[PDB]
């Protein structure tokens, strides 16, 4: 049958995108932490700490993505 | 497909680059290793001279 | 003769080739299925060029004078100036091995490429009418296997360095708990800084690889669907715009070896 | 066929344009809160109070989007 | 039965695409609340209140999108 | 059978697509506006009134591709 | 008949996408009218003016395809 | 028969990208004029003279989509 | 038959993108020269004799792309 | 066949990515060049050649791509 | 037959979406990183640094979807 | 023949979103280059290879995808 | 294109010529670059 191709066609929309999301959110939050680290160079533990309070909240909802994607393809498929 | 008409074709192509070539590239390459012998010449004449 | 232009098309992109259980010449209508039927016309022009390359700078390296220098000793004292500025600015440590293969790399890269310049038909079609071979294609690096075994000499190389640097502490603790640090990561760790390595090497031959084959199939394209009078105008501009991929393309497996060993090895 | 296969075609759609819009959304709002930390390093706690403020709102319609995904492929398939 | 079964990947489609929307919308207009907080630390609440004005706006056609998606699934599928 | 999904499908496409329009290009305004409220903020009355003017906009035409999505669901069913 | 349904389909991605450029055009060109106005309010009708000149071209296309796609809806369907 | 179908939904492809092309296009260079106009007034029909420029080259190739369009959908089908 | 419904779609999407390419990097490209002209008029003929260069490359896929699309359309038919 | 008509919709595929990746990235590129050349005049040259080097590598990868789009269209079969 | 065949599809919409995800993560985040090496020649070193650790964090999870699409041609095929 | 005909479908979604990931990350980088280079040029020589350091970063992922793409389409077939 | 025991026969011309660049080429022409930059410096010294 089909279908079980289908569930590896589902999986991998919702993994790729997933990459997407996640590379691009901590990209865009990485480029303004090291902008202002490059300004306050006394400052990098403190800005970095923050950074990773915030780059914490960016991965949850792709990584609930990537594991439901391997859930389809290695469990369900 | 006149085989013949693409080495025809292939040649007025590499004479049209090699025009193109020898006037763009070469006085590029040539300048600089002219530059680098004068300041060689320059800095052995300075150095034996003090 | 009998050619439809996608046949042309066709019988350009395939190789000469070797059988190893026979040496026989590996015909192009029907490829055997074994891995021991070596590209002949890929590893001649390597290895010409690379001859080639060690010829030239063998010869002025062993007259080579500190005086005020000839023009081609100028030539050769330039591309050496070069490849040790970059090495130089990129890596610090006291290796006598590195310096050397960034030339080799350079140099060796881009004379592979320079030929991809030479009109398509030329040496094809004094291979087929004059040696009587049955096909021929004369870029190395447009081929695989030749950028895939530059690139895994790197790869042994960037195991050496991170090996001999940092051994049994150094090379399991960055395998093991970067980037997440806490061990509980440690999985995810060994995946993702896995195939981070295992990247460095597959883009290195596949960028040079990918470069150099769309490079000549465009010039494939241009010599075989379009007529004699009307070639020149597309091909001039491809092969100005190809003068500045060559050099790109060399410079920049060159420059990525060096990054790539002084990461590994600092 | 055809219903277990696009029920999960379905939830991928859902979660992964869930992933790009709730890390982008994000990303975005985190680079303006760490410029704004680097600039006011006195203001951490009242810049990260309201970024929780504002980032409860960006979360949320996503939110929406995760749980119907999930839904979606454990209870309807 | 596959009429029913295209209405989920229907109502994925339009609460997806309007949850990209949302939350990319609120993540740049809260972008510049916070850094306008950053600049004007005495300011806060008034720009806090300016804020949630227009986050209503931005919020009014994405949430009609999502309640149309809610209906498509539970109450036509 | 799949004509009427058909239409629930072209609708979904339509307030999609309209959901993103409307809420981005409001963000993007949104965003300007706040700021020219921290920089001046007596002004803000008047940067106000601007701003509901260039939203109406902005707004009016995905309010169209929305107005035309409700008609294909309740009156084309 | 297969031709209603697919031409309400190609009447929603028309529109659809209309609806997109239009408000993302007009909300930046709009970001930037605001803050012009933000830094010199004396001139707000001469900054009118213009961005009432501008904002006449960026609706131009769209709205030959917004008038394009109520035609294919309306009339051809 | 089905030359309509995919003619109508090919000219909506093409008219619908050119419209995202040339809104966002004169979105973009028209917002970059009005914030000149505010920098510098008096300087707003030179500025003006080099806005009709550069939007001739941007509208050109759009145009050529749009003109297409209508040939698909007014003499192909 | 379909074939020449699929060549019409054919040449429609390479346009289509085309379009937004072309009218998105142009629209780019001229800003940053609007903004340039704005700072300092004296340089408007050196900035568009600058502007002229950039934009041909900007142009050069694109027609390649638009030339291959009404190929298809016209001649392959 | 059908054969055919789906090598000249790949083709076509390929063929507008490319035109996207290549207009965006130059056009981005040659802006941050344009202000370089109003902010250094006596440098354009100098500004012009790293331009050079640099759009090498933005405009290598679509030539792949523009390469392999003529090949499966034209000579494949 | 048509498994193995979709297979290959559903391997490249996941290395097509990593790829893009990776590009732009890293262009955005190595951007800011050499603007920072430009305006703060003396802190080269440790901006390089402090890059490293977080284009690690924009790696990981492109590397699991490519990862993944590398099994998916090689192994199940 | 069928099963050929979906395999070149394949290496074109690899081939041009690779091509766009690769094409707009260098532009964005190369930008920033360009900017710094314009700010400092004495700088010129130690940004260059900053620069071919991040870009060797940047279009590491998006070619695999382009190597593959063309593995599927030489070899594969 | 086709995975081939060229990698193989690559990979021994590759490090052949690594070996006899790295022992007989650098070495002679970096010898005589210092050589010449050390007569500079010492030019310099004169001053």
């Amino acid at each position: 049958n089909l279908n079980m191709d289908l569930l590896y066609m589902a999986a991998a929309v919702m993994m790729g995108l997933a990459a997407i999301g996640a590379a691009i959110g901590i990209g865009i939050l990485g480029g303004k932490f090291l902008e202002g680290a490059a300004r306050q160079p006394d400052l990098i533990p403190l800005l970095r700490t923050q950074f990773f309070i915030v780059m914490g909240l960016v991965d949850a909802i792709p990584m609930i993505a990537v594991g439901l994607g391997l859930y389809v393809m290695f469990a369900v498929a | 497909m006149n085989l013949n008409a693409t080495i025809l074709g292939q040649a007025i192509a590499f004479v049209l680059f090699v025009l193109f070539c020898m006037k763009y590239v070469w006085p590029p390459l040539m300048a600089a290793i002219e530059k680098r012998q004068k300041e060689i010449a320059d800095g052995l004449a300075s150095a034996e001279r003090a | 003769e009998n050619m439809t232009p996608q046949d042309y098309i066709g019988h350009h992109l395939n190789n000469l080739q070797l059988d190893l259980r026979t040496f026989s010449l590996v015909d192009p209508q029907n490829p055997p299925a074994t891995f021991w039927t070596i590209n002949i016309d890929s590893m001649f022009f390597s290895v010409v060029l690379g001859l080639l390359f060690l010829v030239l700078f063998r010869s002025v390296a062993k007259k080579a004078t500190s005086g005020v220098p000839g023009k081609f000793q100028t030539a050769i004292e330039l591309v050496i100036g070069f490849v040790n500025g970059s090495v130089k600015d990129m890596y610090h440590g006291k290796s006598k091995l590195i310096a050397p293969l960034a030339l080799t790399i350079f140099v060796w890269v881009f004379l592979m490429n320079l030929m991809d310049l030479l009109p398509i038909d030329l040496l094809p079609y004094i291979a087929e009418h004059v040696l009587g071979l049955p096909a021929l294609r004369v870029v190395p690096s447009a081929d695989v296997n030749v950028t895939l075994s530059m690139a895994l000499g790197v790869f042994i190389l960037i195991l050496f360095y991170s090996i001999k640097m940092k051994g049994i502490g150094g090379f399991t603790k960055e395998l093991t708990l970067q980037p997440f640090n806490h061990w509980a990561f440690i999985p995810v760790n060994l995946i993702l800084e896995g195939v981070s390595l295992l990247s460095k090497p597959v883009s290195l031959g596949l960028r040079l690889f990918g470069n150099m084959y769309a490079g000549e199939l465009i010039f494939i394209l241009i010599a075989g669907l379009l007529p004699w009078w009307s070639q020149w105008i597309l091909n001039v501009p491809w092969a100005i715009f190809h003068i500045l991929i060559i050099t790109l393309q060399a410079f920049i497996f060159m420059v990525l070896t060096i990054v790539y060993l002084s990461m590994a090895s600092e």
